[PDB]
């Protein structure tokens, strides 16, 4: 893996419509042998540029490439949420072939408040000494949120985790979960069970709360 | 048209032998024009070509993996395959198919793969393979809004990743959020899948989570009561 | 004195993009002024066979004289001339190489054919010619009408046989078929013969040239 790819910037934001570019710098000359990648969650990368500029079937014409040499860019003129996508550039010059780091595209959009859900432990896990309860933060922008859990009104810590989806490749927002996780005996010594959520599109914090056994 | 599908997603043992098997449909594997390609990608790390071959002889690989790495094709499938020797955690990657049709002008011999798979998660692990457990997350008043209701599917303690999770055997797709799996203290997988549906729809439409965990093997359907 | 190419090729001017047309007539030059990324080279895609050594043996010459060795008037009564390519554009009309002949099927027919030169004058001569590869198989039988065809170049020191490979390249300037040229020195007194009965991009312009 000799010829280093390096791709500017690694990461960018930009709203619906604007014209994005990115950058691929090959560490030597590699005439117009070099691709563009686009690359999902979960769906398998796509050829979008091939040879510096040749566009390929079924791509929408927003997208190009140009460049040659020592320098390339990709552009998108008109970015989609649909664009949300890491991108690479590969270089067929030498073998082996190889992949610049990526440029991973977000989608930047206006504030979206989460719609907050949570979930007691079901009777089925409960009968296994196990409880988990899970807060849902659903459809929210931006990606910062801060959900904190409150047993009968005490800040928890060390027994949560959270997970996040990518970018909604539709409405451009994220979700969240946060699973607060206690064994049978530590759940059934408390009451009430509450998980509070501050967000930038919620004016105050927003509780969703219940008791056990109610 | 043309369409590639890697081998299910597992585990391999340190220092033993990984197997994956690519199968093609929609053109030979023995068409001299058409090379077949393995690229992978470690977590949260870039691609890595792993090589190319061609049913004429022609292979080449990836001087970082050479030594370890055996390609073939398989007429009778009309699949190919990779062999990577003596693995480590450093293998730990998904692994994609890929086929490039030869385009000299253009490319280096082998070098453009433009039609590629989805991938498979491979795993280098001496623990067991887990299947999940699943439990529902029932839509009850801590789960409404005003004609919007969540309910979802707890999929917790499984081993090795991946876990797919699809509502109404693929009907319901709309509002649909599953979750990146979490790694817990006892070194297994969880992980949550959800959805939003019309709180009129609750007593009427029937709500069921299939969860397909492959590399045990094991299917289970969860129906998501109100309660 | 240097042969200015413009924004063109060594590729375009020696296959006759039509948008090198305007090239000066030279009867002999030494070096070849090129720019870095030329414009007009293969409007139509493929692989250009032995470029780097054409383009050596081309840096300098003393005489160099274009001649149209298989007239277009008189040379393909059984065959039809396609119509070339919008990647070969001049003037808003796709046209094709001013150097090469695409022949088409004639009718419900792509008759056999066989066509020599005999190297008469006593300098070496340039021969240059294309194999069209389609897409797809529809299109093979469209213009050729059969599935499997030939090509054979043979001369007293050249001797090739080229099977059309059908299949999707990658769009290149929105073509997924393919022209791979060739191209060989005709010593004087040799005698070269194309025969083929599909696909052959068949040499209308060549070059006697003296090296050097
Ligand atoms: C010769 O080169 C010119 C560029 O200098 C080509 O013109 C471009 O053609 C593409 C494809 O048709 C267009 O997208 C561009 O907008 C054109 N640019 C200009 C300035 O005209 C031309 O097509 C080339 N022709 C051949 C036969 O190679
Ligand atoms: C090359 O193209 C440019 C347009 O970009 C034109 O101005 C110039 O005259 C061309 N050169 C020749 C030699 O035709
Ligand atoms: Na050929």
């Amino acid at each position: 893996g000799d010829i280093v790819m390096t791709q500017s910037p690694s990461s960018l934001s930009a709203s619906i419509g604007d014209r994005v570019t990115i950058t691929c710098r090959p560490s030597q000359n590699i005439r117009s042998f070099l691709n563009w990648f686009q690359h999902k969650p979960g769906k398998a990368p796509k050829l979008l540029i091939y040879a510096a500029s040749n566009l390929q079937s079924g791509v929408p014409s927003r997208f190009s490439g140009s460049g040659s040499g020592t320098e390339f860019t990709l552009t998108i003129r008109s970015l989609q949420p649909e664009d949300f996508a890491t991108y690479y550039c590969q270089q067929s010059y030498n073998t082996p072939p190889t992949f610049g780091q990526g440029t991973k595209v977000e989608i930047k959009r206006t504030v979206a408040a989460p719609s907050v859900f949570i979930f007691p432990p079901s009777d089925e896990q409960l009968k296994s000494g196990t409880a988990s309860v899970v807060c849902l933060l659903n459809n929210f922008y931006p990606r910062e949120a801060k959900v904190q859990w409150k047993v009968d009104n005490a800040l928890q810590s060390g027994n949560s985790q959270e997970s996040v989806t990518e970018q909604d490749s539709k409405d451009s927002t994220y979700s969240l979960s946060s699973t607060l996780t206690l064994s049978k005996a530590d759940y059934e010594k408390h009451k009430v069970y509450a998980c509070e959520v501050t967000h930038q599109g919620l004016s105050s914090p927003v509780t969703k709360s219940f008791n056990r056994g109610e | 048209q043309v369409q590639l599908e890697e081998s299910g997603p597992g585990l391999v043992k340190p220092s033993e032998t990984l197997s994956l098997t690519c199968s093609v449909s929609g053109v030979s594997v023995t068409s001299d024009i058409y090379y077949w390609t393995w690229i992978r990608q470690p977590p949260g790390k870039g691609l890595e070509w792993i090589g190319y071959i061609f049913y004429n002889g022609d292979t080449n690989y990836n001087p970082s993996l050479k030594s370890r790495v055996t390609m073939s094709i398989d007429t009778s499938k009309n699949e190919f395959s990779l062999r990577l020797t003596s693995v480590t955690a450093a293998d730990t990657a998904v692994y994609f198919c890929a086929r490039g049709t030869e385009d000299l002008g253009y490319c280096s011999s082998g070098s453009c793969p433009n039609h590629w798979g989805q991938g498979t998660l491979v795993t280098v692990s001496s623990a067991s393979t887990k299947g999940p457990s699943v439990f529902p997350l029932a839509p009850s008043s801590k789960s409404t809004s005003g004609g919007t209701a969540a309910l979802g599917c707890l999929v917790k303690d499984y081993f090795p990743e991946p876990v797919t999770v699809s509502w109404n055997s693929g009907a319901l797709t709309s509002g649909v959020h599953t979750f990146p799996a979490v790694l817990q203290s006892s070194g297994l997988y969880s992980l949550s899948s959800v959805v939003t549906v019309p709180s009129s729809s609750l007593g009427t439409q029937t709500y069921i989570c299939n969860v397909n965990h492959k590399p045990s093997n094991t299917k289970v359907d969860k129906r998501v009561e109100p309660k | 004195a240097p042969l200015q190419l413009g924004n063109c090729s060594v590729a375009g001017w020696i296959l006759g993009n039509p948008e090198c047309e305007l090239l000066i007539s030279r009867e002999s030059w030494s070096y070849i002024v090129e720019k870095p990324n030329p414009e007009n080279g293969t409007c139509y895609p493929g692989h250009f066979a032995d470029y780097e050594e054409l383009r050596e043996q081309l840096s300098s010459v003393s005489s160099f004289e274009r001649f149209e060795i298989f007239p277009k008037e008189s040379s393909w009564p059984n065959h039809t001339q396609n119509g070339g390519s919008n990647s070969c554009s001049h003037n808003g009309e796709s046209s094709f190489y001013k150097n090469l002949l695409w022949l088409t099927k004639s009718g419900s027919l792509y008759p056999n054919l066989s066509k020599s030169y005999a190297n008469n004058k006593e300098k070496e001569v340039l021969v240059l010619w294309g194999v069209h590869h389609p897409p797809t198989i529809q299109e093979q039988t469209s213009l050729y009408v059969k599935e499997n065809a030939y090509v054979s170049v043979v001369s007293s020191h050249y001797s090739r046989k080229f099977t059309p490979e059908i299949a999707k390249r990658p769009k290149v300037r929105d073509q997924e078929g393919r022209i791979n040229y060739y191209w060989t020195l005709l010593e004087p007194g040799d005698t070269i013969i194309f025969e083929a009965n599909g696909n052959l991009i068949a040499p209308r312009y060549a070059f006697a040239l003296s090296r050097g």
